[PDB]
Parts: structure tokens; C-alpha cells; sequence
């Protein structure tokens, strides 16, 4: 027999196809070649490409596909079209698959749909457990989309029950205006930032923060996106930046790596942007999610031998005769795929039980530091090796600002006829100590004099300071 | 001597370099170059 | 043959009716607030419910007149977080502390 799978994707205006549609066709071809699953059934696919936020176009293409006869519809990405085709699929008993997360009203009674994006309640609890592990007190949360504040609910609920201070800031609607936001970050001593955006916006923000000199060892970044391992981290590798992220694609497996290397050959036909700050050849989260969607739907097809393609109409609303049994087989499916464990909730139908690979950036690159589960919580792989005696090559390459005061034989002004400029403009005990410290540690340093000319004491009236202490 | 205060380095609050600069000053104090730097300036 | 559409109140049905009226060139009228996608290409609708950015700025003005420091914000559904984002991001602009339930 044959079986039709219908997919609504984003219409590319000019150029190659999207990653979701290419991963969908690659999943269909890989299932149709390997006879491990469904030996007596060969699957065919129909793809319709629509624009952004045209839910009338999405409903029209869904009605055309359901007139053609589709066992299961792989829906679109953006929220309004996903809700429209979700209502279409729940109205006619057809199963619906979600790849990207969408916001659902809790009073909706639709049940002919499943999702494979992790629920942001569990992701928010993972971020809260990581914050409670890192022992933070003042957290600045930067969010891009206005619908993205729903994805960070429990962080906002956390100061009600814990001791925490949040500062919530919104990115501008223009893409490249992260510079005034980071200028606002430099004031007020914003040091622990949780970013909530796409990884392309994360790459742009990291470029604009490297250009502003915020790639120091003071700052710590937590990225809520699930594709931080696909990010180019080559200029940021030796900067000593505290950086922590999450992974769902368990790339250490042999099958996962082989599937990645097979899909990279199909990816290299599509020209990417090599100057966008993105690492090449790494699969995104949604492509592997759509691969696992086609795989688990074929798993649910495998246990149902009575599956027949039946056409349905939209002018009437006659329900499908195989809807309930196939939806119960979809919701009771369980599969180890590219995202590790794949299971569904019996109530919501959302992916809420999974595995997360807590990774972080070190001087050698990105590396896994722990594992997160909704049952066990956080599990940090402990690392304390010792032997810190290599401090001669520590602080090898960091530009450093030293501020002195022009008095005393500690900091003596140099006296010569030629007006030279640089670090050897001064002499004395402190300049000798700076020369010895640059001999030991090796850091690049510069000396700028304090414009106040005072040591520094607390003004008891206003609570402020002056001189070196306020300048520090 | 009325008091017994000390001269350290001016580091910001929660600086990452402060422990490394502390053991750097300790290693420099063990090698006696601090005594030579003291003895190279306080005379007349 | 209708001349205008006075649509429903729930946000998903209003979004579907708004997309239909945008595709067919028919005016659409909205009477309850819905959360708006920030980069939608829709231009064939109006909404007479007061915009919650201005109402949240009125809320912040009332808070600054009453001279408060600790404020507990309580909503009912998830979309209220979209409905009160101007009050939420109002810390680190003024000396206001928020506890949100
Ligand atoms: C993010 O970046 C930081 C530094 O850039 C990395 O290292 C962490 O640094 C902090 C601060 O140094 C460590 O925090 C620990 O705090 C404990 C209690 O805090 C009191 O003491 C400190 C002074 O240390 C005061 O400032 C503070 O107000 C409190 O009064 C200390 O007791 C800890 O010291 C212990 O460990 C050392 C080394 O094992 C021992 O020699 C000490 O005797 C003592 O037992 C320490 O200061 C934090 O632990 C550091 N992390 C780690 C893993 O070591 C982070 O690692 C980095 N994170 C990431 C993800 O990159
Ligand atoms: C299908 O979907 C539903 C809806 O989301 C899931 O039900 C939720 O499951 C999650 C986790 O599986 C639950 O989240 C948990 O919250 C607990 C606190 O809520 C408590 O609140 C009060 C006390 O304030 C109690 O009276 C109440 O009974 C709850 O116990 C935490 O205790 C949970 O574990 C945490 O424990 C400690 C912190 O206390 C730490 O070790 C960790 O942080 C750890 O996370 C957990 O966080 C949630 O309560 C459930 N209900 C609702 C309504 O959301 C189903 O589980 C899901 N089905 C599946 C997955 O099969
Ligand atoms: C900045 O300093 C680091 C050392 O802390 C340099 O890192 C080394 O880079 C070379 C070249 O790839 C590696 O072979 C070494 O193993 C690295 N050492 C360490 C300790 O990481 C880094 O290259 C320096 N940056 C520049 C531009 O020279
Ligand atoms: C953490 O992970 C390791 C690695 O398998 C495991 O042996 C250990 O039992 C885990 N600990 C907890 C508390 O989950």
C-alpha cells in the first residue's frame, strides 16, 4: 500500500528550500529506504509552501491536502497558522504534529494534536534549577519576542518564593540595535544575563557585545535556545567568558553523528551565510524534531495495519473513521530518536519528559557539564582537579586598565627631555611592581591616571565615593 | 606606628583576577624581588 | 454580501477572522484585545479596545503618584504577562520592586 503525508512549510522567496522541509523529505526517504520499520508500506509525501501569518492560506492548503487524502498533517511553525490548522485537524479527526512551540489557550478542548518541542514550564524549571545551582541574586533577563515572556514564567514567579532580583529588558524591534541595550547593561552593573531569543539574534548580540568589550570574565550568559552548540564560538573561546547553555541533540551517539553527516551533504547544496557567525554543518533543533516527528508517526503507523488513506471534505465536517485509534496509538508511542527519549503526556499531549545536556564554554570549546531531567532535576558532573600552579601562563592575553595617583615614590613621574607615551611614562615602586606582575602573569596592561587626584573615601552626606574607589 | 594597616592592590568587587594576583604577590614575596624593589628606592 | 465584520472575542477565532478579512479585503472590527504578532503583514482591521501599553503606562503613572515601593502583581491567565509587559519592564527605570503571582 501507500500512505500520504502532508506538510505545510514556509515558502522561500528565492533560493533553496528550508531546513524543515528538507529534513522532512530526508526523513521520508530514509524511512522509505531502510526496511527496519514498515516493510509492507511505502510512504509518499505532499508539500505545500505558504507565507508568514497567512492562516487563511494555511487553512486552504490544509483543506486541499485533506481533499487529497492525508493520514497525518505536519503543521506550520508560526503560531496563528498552527492554531488554524490545529482547529482544521481537530475538526475532522485528522492527527496534527507540532514541531515549533506555540502558545495554547488552556481552555481549548482540542485533542487531535501532539507536539515535540519541550514545554517551557520544564525548560523554565531547568533554567531556575541552573540559576539556583549557580547561586545568583541579581539576574537581568533579556527577551526578544513579546510572546517569549510566556516561555519564562517560572523565572518571574521565582522572586515570590526565593530571594532574587530580576531586571527584565526587551530587545528593540530592529535587529541590529543591541548596542543601546548593552550600553544600558554596562550601567547598573548587569553581570548575570539570561538571553531569550533565536540563535541568529544570539550571534548578533554576541558580536555587538564583543565589539563593546563585554567579552570579559566578569559576565555570565545563559541562553534559553536549544541550539547553542550550532553557534560559532571561535572568537569567544579564549576570552574567558562564563557561558552556559542547553542541548537536546545528543551528538555523541554514532547513529546521530552518521545521520548528521548524511544530512550535511544535503545541506551543502543549500548555500548558507558563512559570515553570520554560525558554525557550518550543524543541524538545528527543528530539523531533527521534524525527523523524529516523521519517525514516531511511522512508528505509530507500524502498529496499525488497517490504516487506509481516506479523503475528507471541508464544506461538511464528517469525522474520520480512523481518528481515535490512530490518535491513541500516536499518544501511546515511545521512541528513542535524535532528541533522545520521546514520549507524550496523557493529558496535554506535549513533550514534557525528556533529557537535557547542560553544556558550557571553556577555553577548549563547548563541552557537556551535566544532565537535566524533570524527575531527577539537575545532575552536575563534578570537576575539581586542582594543581593551579600554572599562573605564569594564566592571564596570558587580557587588556587591563591600571589606575594610579601621581604622588609618592610608589608612582613617580618620569623625568626626561623626550616626551614619550605609553606604559613607561612613569617610574617608582608601583611601576616596578606592575612590571614584575606583567613579567609573571603576562597580561597586556595600560596605565591611566585618576582624574580626581584623591585616594578615595565615602562621602557621608550622599553615600557616594570619589577617586580610585568610585572609579573602581 | 599607631596602626598596622596594609597596602594591597585595588581590585573590583568579585574580581576573577584577585585570587591569582594574591598568589602572584605571594610567589613574588617568596623570591625576594619585593625586598630588592624596596631597597632600590628608599635611600638618599 | 456583508459590508463589514464585527468579529468574535476569543483571540484565535479573531485571528482567523482577521486573516480572512485581510485576504478578502473586507473591514474587520475587534472589540476585545488580542495579543499581536509584532511582524504581521495585516492591515485590514481595527480594534476599539484600549491599547494596554497606554493603559499600563497609566498604571505606572498611578503607582508613581501613590508613591509605592513594593508592588504585588496578580493576574489570572498566561496572556496577562503579555498584557502587562510595560509594568513588568518598569523596574530598572524607577525605584520599584515587583513580586508577581
Ligand atoms: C563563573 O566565573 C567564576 C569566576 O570568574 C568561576 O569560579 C567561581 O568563583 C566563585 C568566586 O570566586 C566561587 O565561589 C565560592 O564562594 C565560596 C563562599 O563565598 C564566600 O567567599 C567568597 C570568597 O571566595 C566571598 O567573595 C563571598 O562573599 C563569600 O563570603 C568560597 O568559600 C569559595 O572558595 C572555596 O573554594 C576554593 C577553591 O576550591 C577553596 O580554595 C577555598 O578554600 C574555598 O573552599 C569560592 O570563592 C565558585 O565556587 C567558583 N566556581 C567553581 C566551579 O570553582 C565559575 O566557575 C564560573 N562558572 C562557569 C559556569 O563558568
Ligand atoms: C502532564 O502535564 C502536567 C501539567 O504540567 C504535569 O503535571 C505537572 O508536573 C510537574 C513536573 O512533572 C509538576 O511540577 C513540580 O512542581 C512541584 C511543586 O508544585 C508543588 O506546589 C505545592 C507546594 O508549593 C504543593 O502543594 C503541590 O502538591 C506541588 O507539589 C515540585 O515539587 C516538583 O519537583 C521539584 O521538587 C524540588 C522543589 O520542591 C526540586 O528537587 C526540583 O526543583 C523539582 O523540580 C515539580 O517541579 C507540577 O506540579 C505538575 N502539575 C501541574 C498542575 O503543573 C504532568 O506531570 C505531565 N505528565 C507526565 C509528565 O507524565
Ligand atoms: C590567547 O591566549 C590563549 C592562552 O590562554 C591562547 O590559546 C592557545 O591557542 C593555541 C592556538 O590554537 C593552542 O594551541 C593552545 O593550546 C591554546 N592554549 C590555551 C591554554 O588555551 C590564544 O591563542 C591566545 N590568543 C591569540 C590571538 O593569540
Ligand atoms: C549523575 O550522572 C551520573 C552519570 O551516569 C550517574 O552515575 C549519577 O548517578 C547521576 N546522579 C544523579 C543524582 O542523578
Amino acid at each position: 500500500h501507500v500512505l500520504r503525508f502532508g506538510g505545510i512549510f514556509e515558502y522561500v522567496e528565492s533560493g533553496p528550500m528550508g531546513a524543515e522541509e528538507l529534513a522532512f523529505r530526508f526523513a521520508v526517504n530514509t524511512i522509505n529506504r531502510n526496511r527496519t520499520l514498515l516493510p509492507n508500506t511505502t510512504l509518499t509525501y505532499d508539500t505545500q509552501k505558504i507565507n508568514l501569518y497567512d492562516s487563511f492560506e494555511a487553512s486552504k492548503k490544509a483543506c486541499d491536502q485533506l481533499s487529497l487524502g492525508v493520514a497525518a498533517i505536519f503543521g506550520p511553525s508560526h503560531s496563528s497558522s498552527a492554531n488554524a490548522v490545529q482547529s482544521i485537524c481537530n475538526a475532522l479527526g485528522v492527527p496534527h504534529i507540532q514541531t515549533r512551540w506555540k502558545h495554547q489557550v488552556s481552555d481549548n478542548k482540542d485533542s487531535f494534536y501532539v507536539s515535540l518541542y519541550p514545554d517551557f514550564s520544564s525548560l523554565s524549571r531547568a533554567i531556575l534549577d541552573l540559576v539556583q545551582f549557580f547561586k545568583w541574586k541579581t539576574v537581568t533577563v533579556v527577551y526578544d519576542d513579546s510572546t517569549g515572556l510566556i516561555r519564562l514564567q517560572e523565572l518571574i514567579k521565582a522572586p515570590s518564593r526565593y530571594n532574587l532580583r530580576l531586571k527584565i529588558r526587551q530587545l528593540p524591534a530592529d535587529t541590529k540595535d543591541a548596542k543601546p541595550l548593552l550600553k544600558e547593561m554596562k550601567r547598573g552593573k548587569e553581570f548575570h544575563v539570561i538571553f531569550d531569543c533565536s540563535h541568529e539574534m544570539a550571534a548578533g548580540i554576541l558580536k555587538q557585545a564583543l565589539a563593546m568589550g563585554m567579552m570579559t570574565e566578569y559576565y555570565h550568559y545563559i541562553f534559553t535556545t536549544l541550539d547553542l552548540f550550532a553557534l560559532d564560538v571561535e572568537p569567544y573561546r579564549y576570552s574567558g567568558v562564563n557561558m552556559t547553555g542547553f542541548r537536546i541533540l545528543n551528538t555523541e551517539n554514532t547513529q546521530v553523528s552518521s545521520i548528521i553527516e548524511k544530512w550535511s551533504m544535503e545541506r551543502l547544496q543549500a548555500p548558507p551565510k558563512p559570515d553570520s557567525g554560525l558554525l557550518d554543518g550543524f543541524m538545528t533543533t527543528d530539523a531533527a524534531l521534524m525527523y523524529d516527528a516523521v519517525h514516531v508517526v511511522s512508528v505509530a503507523v507500524q502498529q496499525f495495519p488497517q490504516m487506509t488513506v481516506s479523503s475528507l471534505q471541508c464544506n461538511r465536517h464528517k469525522p474520520w473513521r480512523f481518528g481515535t485509534r490512530f490518535m491513541s496509538l500516536i499518544k501511546e508511542a515511545h521512541w528513542e530518536g535524535l532528541t533522545g527519549r520521546i514520549t507524550f503526556n496523557k493529558t496535554n499531549g506535549l513533550r514534557t519528559d525528556f533529557d537535557l545536556d547542560v553544556i558550557s564554554l571553556k577555553e577548549e570549546g563547548l563541552e557537556k557539564i551535566g544532565t537535566w531531567d524533570p524527575a531527577s532535576g539537575l545532575n552536575m558532573t563534578e570537576s575539581q582537579k586542582g594543581k593551579p600552579a600554572n599562573i605564569t601562563d594564566s592571564l596570558s592575553n587580557r587588556s587591563l586598565i591600571v589606575t594610579t595617583i601621581l604622588e609618592e615614590p610608589y608612582v613617580l613621574f618620569k623625568k626626561s627631555d623626550k616626551p614619550l607615551y605609553g606604559n613607561d611614562r612613569f617610574e617608582g615602586y608601583c611601576i616596578d611592581l606592575l612590571r614584575e606582575l606583567s613579567t609573571i602573569l603576562g597580561f597586556t596592561y595600560e596605565i591611566r591616571l585618576v582624574e580626581d587626584g584623591k585616594y578615595g573615601a565615602q562621602d557621608d552626606v550622599n553615600g557616594q565615593w570619589n577617586g580610585m574607589v568610585r572609579e573602581l | 606606628l599607631i596602626d598596622s594597616k596594609g597596602y594591597g592592590v585595588g581590585t573590583p568587587m568579585g574580581s576573577p583576577y584577585r585570587d591569582k594576583i594574591t598568589i602572584a604577590i605571594l610567589q613574588l614575596q617568596e623570591e625576594g624581588k619585593l625586598h630588592m624593589m624596596k631597597e632600590k628606592w628608599w635611600r638618599g
